[PDB]
């Protein structure tokens, strides 16, 4: 239950702290507006949020949402470069347009990019995301 | 035409100075000596472990002579924590009048030296009083030295070479070495323990003269063989009782309370005499496992054999043909032997020195804060070691004791056939813990940095305080399975949890210390680093016999330099470039872990733990409260202004910095470099009057690549060691001292 | 065998022959050629090829096919005309580079198969058979 | 089966191109040990090093070849 | 400076003798031995 | 001594011969190859060990390969 | 910050300073199967650094990690004491 | 023509990309600051 | 503390590991 973790608005480190908190922007009130929104964290004795993760709710922004946003945008990134490097493959001039990047290709593998999980789901039910271990070059023992 | 290397006759016809050099480093490859059999290596290495073990004898004997002759052990039992003991004298010509001053420390009148290794309070709770019984002791060891060299003098004759068929006789060497090596010598221990160990914790003086006419207990070997054995656990130790004197003693010699002493803050000799007994009766049983000449027992062979899962099993033929072409791989190999034998050692002492800080098992050693620091540290780098060693035997068994003939389509054969499956994920590993706790750290050094320390990513490790609070520690309020007393794991028989539970509750003791933010970013350190140096050691191991660049990496052995510039350049192919990279990143590792350690423990020793809590999660913290802040009265050992009993420690911190730099000469520079200006010195030598009389007989080369290799790596090593050996007890000893 | 030759004008270096060359071997090069020329000595610096026939002498086999080389390459005359000599300090002389006369890049018969393996280099035996023998797994 | 232009997979295990498929340039009819020569799309190791280019073909055995 | 613990002019034989004496020895012996022919 | 073994993967296009600086290897006929010859090591005393000849091996794994061995005067290069 | 960069990058030269090329080739060879085992082979071969550009990586982290670090004490130390 | 080829090559394109994305971070950062987690 | 006469015990004691590492490091070296 983490009784060692007070909330940081229960918390009396927190709030010596939360006076003297720096504004980051050019808004003034940037250090309370970053005061209010860290004191539903947890604070510790030092009087610092603390994230926990365990995949619980009520701490899943610390990790979960920011863990499946990052999933997200790396599987886009992953999948437009898979996509684009297997469209580049079989014309037999690969190596002149991945050093100098066919831009009307890029562009349609990436703002079709958002559809990433689905054609891995159909690559990975299909067989066609997974090259077979005869099919492959491998070193010597 | 020289007699030096004898057991090398390519090295001895080598007219340069790379004879001499690779003559000492070949010395121990048997296997590699010209005419040498199968038969007259096993015994060559039968000679060299009763030397070996003489060596040990020999340093164990100095180690307790110098304890009773020059040390202080009547003076340190009588106040423990105050007096500080001393290691040895130091006679040098070199003093002058601020050194002899400086060193004639802990009430003595002579330059002496401060013990830091400890084994006064290993003495202490063994049972040495005074320094007889020390001197006693190095007079045994002495005589259990000299039998030992005379047992491998008598095993090189050749009435008493053992044949080969003794030597791979794995049955009964497992059954001697279970039942015998380890049940017998534990069992022995015990018999000690509660013969002369506990009850010189109570007072009573034992010796040699009265173990015959003192009995341990009070029902002396009549409970044992009636069944009734609580007699031996009837009137445990007071926890008023005081060590080495009979007030608060208690009488039962096999007490089970699982705690700690209240005095010496370590475990009861009572629980270690019983820890061992059921170890040793443990030991004795498995010990009675394979057959030797009995016809009941096992044959390791079958076991291996019959080990493969069949087909219907839910895992299938997944092993492939499973451990059969085992005991005959394991068995030639000795590199095989070697390795397993190095990494059970490397775990087993990675768990001494994870063991002896948390759970101390001699009088006073816990308050002796230096004793602690320089124990872990030194326990911690020779696990480092071992660990690295059983990788790089691995490594040597593949590239010349392999046979994939034998080895067909087992276990070892196919960890081969997908070899570089473990080490694409293995560097996916490194890479995912590498980046995100460099990414953690420089974005908590930022936030810091710009003001804004509560802008820090702080992680609470939540999965160890569950271990933590399982394990019996109510502190984080988890209520499971040992934090709440209504658990099954609670409730039920166990007698330890009274000890156990206060001993794990109170923060007095280095028992399951507090964890936090600051301690999860430096695990996922350790554990970058730990994958980092198994992906160097597996990816060297398993390349050990061949690859796509290289395919007969076999043909060249373990070391070889390189493979010429072609090929697109070849430079640390050779499996010994696993070896040669991954001592670097296990002295990193270690340096890691020993820095959190002994950081962790002056935040626990000094009383300030916030410290630690609040500046370890970002690297200033580390390279300003631990670095700079601890180096203070280290450097300070000798100033202008006089000199500190810390001015040697002081001077092999500067040693260790001047021999690991002097390293990076034979790592960032190379050979030819220095051939091409030993090649100018050679011409200043013979052109020049009066020097040219004096002629070298091996013509002066330069170090070879991988001879340079290693001279580098040791300074490495050498100046780490020194350095930080240096740091650490300066540094907890100028304040705990 | 005594090696008639007249040394290049060379105005002497310290590159040259040190004292291992009287007492262990050294090495010589002589090479006809019929014009006067520059060239670049392994020892160092530059010295005159003087009309006819030279000889030079240095402390290893290198150095005069280093020296050949430059003969043979980037001269215009082409000078292929040169032969190396071993002289050991005992007086032995051995003749080594153009054994058959003829360089070792163009194919001549009455040479003898060296070094050859009738065998695939992956074909090769691993050195756990080889154990404790003086036999390498390239044997 | 192996004639000019199939495609064609190494059996050569110390090759750069083991299980990997190349086409064919040239059969040499006479009787000598590796007359398939191959010629593939990716480059060898070969070369000194900072060389930016690679050898690309090389002669192999029927036994070491499978036609795809 | 001599100590207070028994045999205090040991340390005044012994340590010349295995800091300068035996290593001088051992160093020549071994240069014997590593340079000797045949 | 260097060994340098030559292995019967070998298209006798003699560049191993012409990157040799020492004058190891040679060119002796071959009836096995298509250029009708084969690199061979008679003077292989004389090998340092500069792998020059395998650097410039067209063949996928080469078909001349040098084995560092004992260590001569020869071996080392020495001017002294 | 930049005094720890400095530190940061003259302890990353020594990885290209005291390794060589056939490690980091063989790692790459490692790493290329798993990219043919989902399709993600790049038409550009990956190689590791060749010896030269091993040692000029090195030598330039080492000298950038160094001046940085000095430059990082000489100015912070002398913005405060001068 | 041939300018097109050269905005198209990897360097230019990375760099095109990496100076995008740190503008599109630090606008968020400079609207949307301190997000140390998901409220 | 021990005495003077046991420290020269111990040596003369030392000298049996002595020889026998001497005679030990001789036929290791057969
Ligand atoms: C390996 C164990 C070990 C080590 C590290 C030390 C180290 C030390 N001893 Mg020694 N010593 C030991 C064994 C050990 N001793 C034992 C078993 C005895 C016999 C009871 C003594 C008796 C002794 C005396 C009487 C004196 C010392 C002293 C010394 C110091 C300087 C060395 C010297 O001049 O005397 C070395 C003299 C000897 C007689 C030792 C003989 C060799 C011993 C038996 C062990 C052999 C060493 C090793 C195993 C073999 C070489 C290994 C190689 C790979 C390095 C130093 C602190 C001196 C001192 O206190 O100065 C302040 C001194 O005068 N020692
Ligand atoms: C299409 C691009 C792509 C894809 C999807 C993969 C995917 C893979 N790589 Mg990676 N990688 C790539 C490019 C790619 N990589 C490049 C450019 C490098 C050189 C820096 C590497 C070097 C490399 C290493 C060293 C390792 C991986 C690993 C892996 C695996 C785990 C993911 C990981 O660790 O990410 C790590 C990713 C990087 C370190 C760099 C990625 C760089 C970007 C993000 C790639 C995409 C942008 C690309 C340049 C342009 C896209 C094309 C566009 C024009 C449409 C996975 C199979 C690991 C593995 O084997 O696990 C099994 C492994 O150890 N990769
Ligand atoms: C019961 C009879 C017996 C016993 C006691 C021994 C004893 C031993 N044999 Mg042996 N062996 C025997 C019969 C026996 N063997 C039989 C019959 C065979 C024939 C098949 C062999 C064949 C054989 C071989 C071929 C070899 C040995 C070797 C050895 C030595 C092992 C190395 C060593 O000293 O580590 C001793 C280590 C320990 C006691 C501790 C082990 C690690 C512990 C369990 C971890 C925990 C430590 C614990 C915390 C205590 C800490 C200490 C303290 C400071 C706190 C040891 C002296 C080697 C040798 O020659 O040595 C000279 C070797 O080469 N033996
Ligand atoms: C291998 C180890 C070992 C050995 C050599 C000994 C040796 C001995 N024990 Mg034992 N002891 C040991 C293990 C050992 N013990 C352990 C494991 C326990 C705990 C259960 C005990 C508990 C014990 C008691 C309770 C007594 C003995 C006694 C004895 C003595 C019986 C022989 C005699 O003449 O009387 C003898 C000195 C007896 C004794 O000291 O009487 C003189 C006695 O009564 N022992
Ligand atoms: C139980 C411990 C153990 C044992 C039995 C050995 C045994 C062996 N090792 Mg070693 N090894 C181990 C642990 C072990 N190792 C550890 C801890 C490391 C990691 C640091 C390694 C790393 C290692 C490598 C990678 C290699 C071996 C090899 C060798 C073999 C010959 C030793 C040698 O080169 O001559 C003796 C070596 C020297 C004299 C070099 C100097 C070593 C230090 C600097 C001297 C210190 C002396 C000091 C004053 C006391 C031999 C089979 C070699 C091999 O391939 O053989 C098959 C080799 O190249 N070892
Ligand atoms: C501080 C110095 C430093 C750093 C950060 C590196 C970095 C790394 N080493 Mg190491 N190494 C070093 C010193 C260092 N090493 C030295 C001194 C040696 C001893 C010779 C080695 C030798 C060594 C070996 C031989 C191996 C590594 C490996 C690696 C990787 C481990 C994976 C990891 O941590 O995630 C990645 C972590 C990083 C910090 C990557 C750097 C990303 C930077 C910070 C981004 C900068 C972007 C900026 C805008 C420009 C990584 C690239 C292993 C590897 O590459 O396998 C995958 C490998 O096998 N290293
Ligand atoms: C593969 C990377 C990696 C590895 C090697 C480790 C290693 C370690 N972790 Mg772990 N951990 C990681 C990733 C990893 N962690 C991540 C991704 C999380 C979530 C943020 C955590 C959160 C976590 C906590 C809360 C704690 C540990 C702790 C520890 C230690 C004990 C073992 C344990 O509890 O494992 C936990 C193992 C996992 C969570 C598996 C993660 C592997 C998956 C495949 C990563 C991808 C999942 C994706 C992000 C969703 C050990 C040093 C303890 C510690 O610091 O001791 C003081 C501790 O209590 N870990
Ligand atoms: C570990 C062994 C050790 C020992 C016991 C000594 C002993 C001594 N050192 Mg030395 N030294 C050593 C190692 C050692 N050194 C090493 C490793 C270094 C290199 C870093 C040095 C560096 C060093 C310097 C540079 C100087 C000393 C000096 C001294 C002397 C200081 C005494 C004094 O106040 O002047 C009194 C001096 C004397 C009474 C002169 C003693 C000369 C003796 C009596 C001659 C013996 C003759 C003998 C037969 C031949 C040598 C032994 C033979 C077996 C080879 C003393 C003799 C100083 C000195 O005086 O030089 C001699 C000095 O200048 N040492
Ligand atoms: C690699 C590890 C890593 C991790 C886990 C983080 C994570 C974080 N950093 Mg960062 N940081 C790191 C390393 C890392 N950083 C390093 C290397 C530096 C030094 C250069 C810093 C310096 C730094 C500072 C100075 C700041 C952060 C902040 C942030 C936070 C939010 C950033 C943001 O804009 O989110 C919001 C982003 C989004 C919501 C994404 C929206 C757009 C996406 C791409 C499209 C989504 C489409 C669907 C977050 C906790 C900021 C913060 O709030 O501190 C707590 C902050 O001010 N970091
Ligand atoms: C790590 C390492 C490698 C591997 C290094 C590689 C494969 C380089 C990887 C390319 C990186 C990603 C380039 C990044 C650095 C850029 C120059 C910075 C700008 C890049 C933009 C995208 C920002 C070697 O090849 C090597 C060779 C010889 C001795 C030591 C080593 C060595 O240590
Ligand atoms: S290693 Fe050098 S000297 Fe030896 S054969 Fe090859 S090219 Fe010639
Ligand atoms: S370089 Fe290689 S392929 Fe060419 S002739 Fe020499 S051995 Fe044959």
């Amino acid at each position: 239950d983490l009784s060692h973790l007070t909330p940081c608005s229960e918390s009396p480190a927190y709030q010596a702290k939360a006076k003297s908190f720096r504004n980051t922007t050019s808004d003034p009130e940037s250090g309370q507006k970053r005061a209010e929104s860290y004191a539903e964290a947890l604070c510790g004795p030092e009087g610092y949020p603390h994230l926990v993760v365990d995949g619980r709710l009520d701490h899943a922004g610390d990790f979960i949402i920011p863990g499946l946003l990052f999933l997200y945008v790396a599987g886009w990134i992953g999948w437009v470069g898979r996509s684009y490097l297997i469209a580049i493959r079989e014309e037999k001039d690969t190596e002149m347009k991945e050093i100098i990047i066919d831009v009307p290709l890029a562009i349609n593998k990436m703002l079709f990019g958002f559809m990433w999980p689905l054609q891995a789901f159909g690559e990975f039910t299909s067989g066609k995301l997974t090259v077979k271990d005869s099919e492959i070059p491998v070193s010597p023992r | 035409a020289t007699k030096f290397p004898k057991f090398s006759q390519d090295l001895a016809q080598d007219p340069t100075t790379r004879r001499i050099w690779y003559g000492i480093a070949t010395a121990h490859d048997f296997e590699t000596h010209d005419g040498m059999t199968e038969e007259n290596l096993y015994q060559k290495i039968f000679a060299s472990h009763f030397g070996h073990l003489a060596i040990i004898f020999l340093w164990t004997s100095g180690t307790v002579f110098h304890v009773a002759w020059q040390g202080n052990f009547e003076q340190w039992i009588k106040d423990p924590l105050n007096v500080r003991p001393i290691a040895h004298a130091i006679w040098d010509p070199h003093f002058g009048q601020g050194a002899v001053d400086a060193f004639t420390q802990a009430g003595a009148s002579s330059p002496v030296n401060v013990a830091y290794s400890g084994v006064y309070h290993w003495f202490y709770t063994i049972g040495m009083t005074n320094n007889q019984d020390l001197y006693q002791g190095a007079v045994f060891l002495l005589i259990l030295s000299a039998l030992f060299l005379f047992a491998g003098w008598l095993h090189l004759q050749p009435k008493f070479r053992p044949s080969l068929s003794w030597f791979k006789n794995a049955e009964s060497r497992l059954n001697h070495h279970l039942a015998g090596l380890f049940g017998v010598s534990s069992l022995a221990w015990t018999g000690h323990l509660v013969h002369v160990a506990i009850p010189e914790s109570r007072g009573v003086h034992v010796g040699w003269d009265n173990f015959l006419s003192v009995k341990p207990h009070p029902a002396g070997l009549a409970p044992f063989f009636t069944g009734n054995w609580g007699v031996y656990a009837q009137n445990p130790d007071t926890a008023s009782h005081v060590f080495g004197t009979s007030e608060g003693a208690g009488s039962a010699i096999l007490t089970f309370l699982g705690g700690f002493h209240p005095q010496t803050e370590s475990l009861w000799l009572t629980d270690i005499a019983h820890h061992h007994l059921a170890i040793a009766v443990i030991f004795i049983v498995a010990g009675h496992m394979y057959r030797t000449n009995w016809g009941i027992g096992h044959s390791i062979k079958d076991i291996l054999a019959a080990h493969n899962p069949p087909q219907g099993t839910p895992f299938g033929g997944a092993l492939g043909a499973g451990h059969r072409g085992l005991y005959d791989t394991i068995n030639n190999s000795l590199h095989f032997q070697l390795g397993l034998a190095l990494a059970s050692l490397g775990v087993i002492t990675s768990l001494v020195a994870q063991h002896m800080y948390s759970l101390p098992s001699y009088a006073f050693i816990a308050k002796d804060y230096t004793t602690q620091a320089a124990l872990y540290t030194h326990h911690q780098y020779i696990a480092g070691f071992l660990m690295v060693g059983a990788f790089a035997h691995g490594a040597i068994f593949f590239v010349r004791d392999y046979d994939p003939e034998a080895n067909k389509d087992n276990v070892l054969a196919r960890m081969l056939e997908h070899k570089e499956a473990i080490i694409s994920h293995l560097s996916w590993v490194s890479l995912f813990l590498g980046f995100h706790t460099l990414g953690l750290y420089v974005h908590n050094d930022v936030v810091v940095a710009f003001g804004t320390p509560e802008k820090q990513i702080l992680i609470e490790p939540v999965f160890a305080q569950f271990v933590q609070a399982a394990s019996g520690k109510a502190l984080y309020g988890f209520d499971a399975l040992l934090s709440n007393p209504d658990s099954v794991a609670s409730t039920a028989s166990a007698v330890w949890l009274p000890g156990w539970l206060d001993a794990i509750n109170s923060g007095t003791n280095s028992l399951f210390l507090n964890i936090g933010p600051g301690d999860f970013l430096v695990h996922h350190a350790i554990a970058l680093g730990l994958h980092t140096t198994t992906l160097i050691l597996v990816k060297g191991a398993l390349d050990a016999r061949g690859s796509k660049l290289m395919p007969d990496k076999k043909d060249f052995g373990f070391s070889f330099p390189c493979d010429g510039p072609g090929r697109g350049g070849t430079c640390d192919i050779s499996a010994w470039d696993a070896f040669y990279l991954a001592m670097f990143w296990m002295l990193n590792t270690l340096g890691w872990l020993t820095f959190y350690w002994h950081w962790k423990h002056l935040g626990i020793w000094t009383g300030n733990v916030a410290q630690f809590n609040e500046n370890s999660t970002y690297l200033m913290g580390w390279f300003r409260d631990y670095l700079w802040a601890n180096s203070a009265q280290l450097i300070n050992g000798y100033n202008p202004y006089g000199v500190n009993n810390l001015s040697v420690w002081a001077w092999m911190f500067l040693f260790g910095h001047l021999v690991w730099a002097t390293g990076f000469m034979f790592l960032i520079s190379w050979r030819g470099y220095w051939q091409e200006l030993i090649e100018t010195i050679v011409w200043a030598h013979e052109r020049t009057p009066l020097a040219n009389l004096v002629r070298w007989k091996d013509k002066p080369v330069a170090l070879s690549i991988v001879q340079a290799r290693l001279v580098g790596l040791a300074h490495f090593t050498v100046g780490y060691i020194l350095t930080y050996a240096a740091f650490l007890i300066a540094s907890t000893a100028g304040k705990f001292g | 065998i005594q090696l008639t030759g007249t040394m290049p004008k060379f105005g002497g270096s310290t590159g040259g022959l040190l004292s291992a060359a009287d007492r262990e071997e050294k090495y010589a090069i002589t090479w006809t050629s019929k014009t006067e020329q520059v060239f670049e000595m392994p020892t160092g610096g530059a010295a005159i090829m003087n009309e006819g026939e030279n000889l030079l002498y240095f402390a290893r086999k290198e150095q005069c096919l280093a020296l050949g080389t430059q003969l043979r390459t980037k001269f215009k005359p082409k000078i292929e005309d040169y032969k190396i000599y071993r002289i050991y300090p005992t007086g032995e002389t051995q003749y080594l580079h153009p054994a058959d006369g003829v360089f070792p890049e163009k194919v001549n018969e009455g040479r003898e198969f060296h070094g050859k393996k009738d065998r695939n280099i992956g074909k090769n035996p691993e050195p756990v058979t080889l154990k404790f023998s003086g036999k390498t797994p390239y044997d | 089966a192996i004639q000019r232009g199939s495609k064609v997979r190494i059996l050569r295990k110390e090759s750069y191109w083991y299980k990997d498929v190349g086409t064919v340039a040239s059969v040499d009819k006479s009787g000598i040990l590796y007359p398939v020569i191959v010629r593939f799309d990716k480059v060898n190791y070969n070369g000194f090093s900072g060389s930016a280019t690679g050898v690309n073909t090389n002669n192999f055995a029927e036994h070491e070849l499978e036609e795809v | 400076i001599l100590g207070d613990f028994a045999a205090s002019f040991l340390p005044a034989i012994l340590v010349p003798a295995v800091g300068l004496v035996m290593p001088a020895v051992v160093m020549g012996l071994l240069f014997l031995q590593i340079e000797s022919e045949a | 001594s260097h060994s340098v073994k030559i292995y019967d993967t070998c298209i006798g296009c003699t560049q191993c011969v012409r990157a040799c600086p020492l004058d190891v290897l040679e060119m002796v006929p071959w009836d096995g190859c298509k250029a009708g010859q084969i690199a061979s090591s008679p003077r292989t005393e004389d090998c340092v060990g500069c792998k020059r000849c395998e650097t410039a091996c067209p063949t996928d794994f080469l078909s001349i390969r040098v084995y560092l061995g004992a260590e001569t005067t020869r071996s080392m290069g020495l001017a002294y | 910050i930049m005094f720890l960069a400095g530190h940061f990058v003259f302890a990353f030269s020594l990885m290209f300073l005291f390794s060589g090329r056939g490690y980091w080739q063989e790692l790459i060879e490692s790493i290329v199967w798993a990219h043919n085992k989902l399709k993600l082979a790049p038409a550009i071969q990956p190689r590791a650094l060749s010896i030269v550009q091993g040692r000029a990586v090195g030598v330039a982290h080492y000298l950038l990690g160094g001046i940085v670090t000095t430059w990082a004490f000489f100015l912070c130390r002398i913005l405060s004491v001068g | 023509k041939g300018l097109t080829t050269f905005l198209s090559t990897a360097p230019v394109l990375i760099t095109a990309l990496l100076v995008f994305t740190a503008g599109l971070l630090i606008e968020f950062n400079r609207f949307y600051p301190d997000l140390l987690f998901h409220p | 503390s021990i005495s003077e006469t046991q420290v020269f015990v111990a040596l003369v004691i030392a000298l049996i590991p002595g020889i026998l590492a001497f005679r030990l490091a001789t036929e290791l070296y057969k």
